[PDB]
């Protein structure tokens, strides 16, 4: 029933495209028809087959979340309940979603320097006392200047730091492989399904393209398993700081100018 | 046998293994050093059992041994390098 051409909340949007998510959300990119520009919408429970209080709550922690102020998450312009349920409008992020970019095999130290922005927000948002929900590829985009970027915000009851952790460790492992090593929910993303060892586990990306530097595959590899040591997304920012300072292109010396 | 020490009051050293020694801030350098103006693949030190011999891998910011500006230059007890603003005494 939500479908492109929609008008939504008294024809303030109208929907134009589709962008995935795990049900009960929908991930939309529509127009603002006041404002003439598009605007990211996250619908909670269109069909309302949530319990009331679900949705209170959802709605609830992601004005919480709207409250930080990093580039890592996209600003939340409206949180509002329509004709299909709650929803949430977030501006748009002009780039792409992380499928598109990771379809573009960057480099990996490209790729873990645009990472640190989501993770750093991770950390800002966990000390707030509430969860991005890094749930799925679709909630991720990377904006023409380089950010990863929480283009969907919408944090249910269930969302934690933990899973936040392995989340933003997966949009890492998509960015190097082109891969998604999580298993996969809802609506399919684009990534196709990590390789996987005999033991279980997502194949190292250092072990699929050994031209991964072996601290930045460590990174999404750590971030993304189970039982692995990191534990706070200060860790993870951190970890990514310095492989990212490993890597980096080096700083020039002179005399004074 | 030769020993290479970080001045930087971390006291960590390096010991030359015969052949390559990479010197610099990458990931798969010998010794590395996190200076951001140290070069990933900085200089490299050819070690034989005799001979330490230095070489700048044409590093942004160069590499000067006893503060004089080095491209090749064999190694002695005593000399100290300098690239970016980390030093190492050769000992
Ligand atoms: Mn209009």
């Amino acid at each position: 029933q939500l479908v492109p051409g929609a008008r939504i909340a008294n024809g303030r949007y109208r929907l134009l495209i589709f962008h995935g998510g795990v049900p009960p959300l929908q991930f939309w990119q529509a127009l603002d028809t006041a404002l003439d520009r598009q605007v990211a919408l996250t619908f909670v429970d269109p069909q309302g087959v949530l319990p009331d209080d679900v949705l209170q709550e959802t709605l609830s922690r992601t004005l919480r979340l709207s409250r930080i102020d990093k580039p890592g998450v996209a600003r939340v312009l409206d949180v509002v309940h329509t004709r299909a349920g709650g929803l949430v409008v977030a501006e748009w992020i002009r780039g792409g979603s992380l499928q598109e970019v990771a379809d573009t095999s960057p480099s990996p130290v490209g790729a873990i320097r645009a990472m640190q922005s989501l993770a750093a927000a991770a950390d800002a948002a966990h000390r707030a006392g509430v969860a991005l929900s890094i749930d799925h590829p679709s909630r991720v985009r990377v904006s023409i200047d380089g950010d990863v970027v929480l283009a969907y915000p919408a944090t249910m009851p269930d969302a934690n730091p933990q899973d936040d952790i392995r989340g933003i460790g997966a949009s890492l492992y998509a960015l190097l492989v082109n891969r998604w090593p999580l298993p996969e929910a809802g609506v399919r993303s684009g990534l196709a399904p990590a390789e996987r060892d005999t033991a279980g586990q997502p194949i190292e990306p250092a072990d699929i393209d050994r031209d991964i530097p072996f601290q930045i595959s460590a990174v999404a590899a750590r971030s993304v398993q189970g039982d692995g040591g990191i534990r706070s997304a200060s860790t993870l920012l951190n970890l990514m700081q310095q492989a990212t300072a490993v890597a980096d292109r080096t700083e020039v010396l002179g005399p004074i100018d | 046998s030769v020993t290479l020490q970080l001045d930087d009051g971390s006291g960590r050293t390096y010991q030359l293994r015969e052949g390559s020694n990479i010197i610099g801030r990458g990931q798969d350098a010998q010794f590395r050093l996190p200076d951001t103006g140290v070069s990933r693949r900085h200089l490299e030190i050819r070690w034989d059992g005799q001979v330490a011999l230095l070489a700048d891998l044409n590093s942004t910011n160069g590499t000067t041994v006893n503060n004089a500006p080095v491209q090749e230059w064999q190694l002695a007890d005593g000399d100290v390098i300098r690239l970016g603003h980390s030093e190492i005494i050769v000992r």
